[PDB]
């Protein structure tokens, strides 16, 4: 049970890191669109 | 890193030139040097220039100061040498360098010179 | 044809005059024709203000010891 | 700094349901008041916001609470508009979903060195309904719980 | 915040190429004055160029 909980916690940490990476990427792209809009 | 760089600077014939960014403006253990070339120093700090001149003496040696004409650097260099002239030093003005085109130097053509404009204006620290 | 005064100097001062033309520092575009990288052609009726501006630029970054 | 002129609009909206000048308006009329100012809340959101405003079971809210709720709703509305614009930019093919190809193309355009395995892990972690990608609602949900914005 | 700020400007300062506006004076039709005087007015900045044509 402890091992399964630790694996789930690691997966959740990976998901949070991926969410953080996605937020930065979308903010960067939105900033590019704002600064280079037609 | 600074300690080892300065330590191998003196007892190495392969490398004998280093660049310092305002770190040598105090009393350190820098080894004996014969040539000093200062570029874009502080505004009017006579103390800084006097200290930098002090890092060479210990014509055994000679130091050069590079400034840009028609800019504030001219006035800065004029106003920051008044201490050394009172000390008795005289700054000879050199307008031509012998053998400038004798060998190849950087920024030989206009292409890289104009390319430098984009990277020097790329700061945009706003 | 154009009548005026040819001014020959270093490229630095030539481009300084070019900047003064576009910046309207004298009130108009009297820097009419540029002919060479080190030569310009300027109307002669306001050479005095150009001389004053050049002198101000020269002695601004001079730090006169007086 | 929240607004200067829209505050008067919120004052007028509050006074529309407070013609008697009692200082408070009925909680049941919250849905209409939002629609007067352009908001389009849903039943679940309406119930959730009614529960928060009426924890004490008074049934009436003063001007301060109504103004705070309206300001929060405006902030969330502009945030959701920016989120939808970001989704549309991400969904350059107007497919309605941020698929694997869209995420990979955006990552390559941004210059990131993200591996395709991490991209598919993100897609799987972005899948709540099991459709194999991330929709508008899931993007809104993750933007709600984002680290910062 | 610092690690996103240090890279948000790397792409910001990448696309812009021409900062100096093209000052080339696109003069319109010449206006004929007295004593064979011809004046050209720039359509972009209003620069006036007066000359005598032989
Ligand atoms: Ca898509
Ligand atoms: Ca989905």
């Amino acid at each position: 049970a402890v091992i399964e909980r630790k694996e789930k916690e690691k997966k959740e940490k990976r998901a949070l890191g991926n969410w953080k990476l996605l937020a930065k990427g979308l903010l960067i792209r939105e900033r590019l669109k704002r600064r280079y809009g037609p | 890193e600074r300690m080892q760089i300065l330590q191998n600077f003196k007892h190495n014939p392969k490398i004998n030139t280093i660049f310092i960014s305002k770190v040598g403006d105090t009393s350190f253990d820098l080894p004996e040097a014969n040539v000093l070339i200062q570029i874009s120093s502080h505004g009017g700090s006579r103390r800084q220039e006097a200290q930098r001149l002090g890092r060479v003496l210990r014509y055994n040696a000679f130091f050069y100061s590079l400034v840009s004409q028609d800019t504030q650097e001219m006035a800065y260099s004029t106003k920051r040498q008044r201490f050394l002239v009172d000390q008795g030093y005289s700054f000879k003005v050199i307008t031509k360098l012998a053998g400038m085109e004798e060998e190849d130097l950087a920024f030989s053509t206009k292409e890289e010179q104009q390319q430098l404009l984009q990277k020097v204006l790329a700061a945009t620290d706003l | 044809v154009l009548k005026g005064v040819l001014i020959e100097c270093d490229p630095a001062m030539k481009q300084f005059l070019l900047y003064l033309d576009e910046s309207n520092a004298l009130g108009k575009k009297f820097i009419i024709q540029d002919i060479d990288d080190t030569h310009v052609f300027v109307i002669a009726e306001l050479v005095n203000v150009l001389q004053e501006r050049v002198g101000e630029l020269m002695d601004q970054n001079a730090f006169s010891l007086t | 700094e929240l607004t200067e002129e829209q505050k008067q609009e919120i004052r007028e909206a509050f006074d529309l349901f407070d013609a008697d000048g009692t200082g408070t308006i009925d909680v049941k009329e919250l849905k209409v008041a939002m629609r007067a100012l352009g908001f389009e809340p849903k039943k679940e959101e309406i119930k959730k916001m009614i529960s928060e405003i009426d924890k004490e079971g008074t049934g009436k809210m003063n001007f301060g609470d109504f103004l705070t709720v309206m300001t929060q709703k405006m902030s969330e509305k502009d945030t959701k508009e920016e989120i939808l614009k970001a989704f549309k930019l991400f969904d350059d093919d107007e497919t309605g979903k941020i698929s694997f190809k869209n995420l990979k193309r955006v990552a390559k355009e941004l210059g990131e060195n993200l591996t395709d395995e991490e991209l598919q892990e993100m897609i799987d972690e972005a899948d709540r309904d099991g459709d194999g990608e991330v929709s508008e609602q899931e993007f809104l949900r993750i933007m709600k719980k984002t680290s910062l914005y | 915040d610092k690690k996103v700020k240090e890279l948000r400007r790397a792409v910001r300062s990448s696309v812009w190429k021409r900062e100096t506006i093209v000052h080339q004076h696109e003069y319109g039709p010449e206006e004929n004055l007295e004593d064979d005087m011809y004046r050209k007015t720039c359509t972009m900045c209003g620069h006036e160029l007066t000359y005598e044509k032989m």
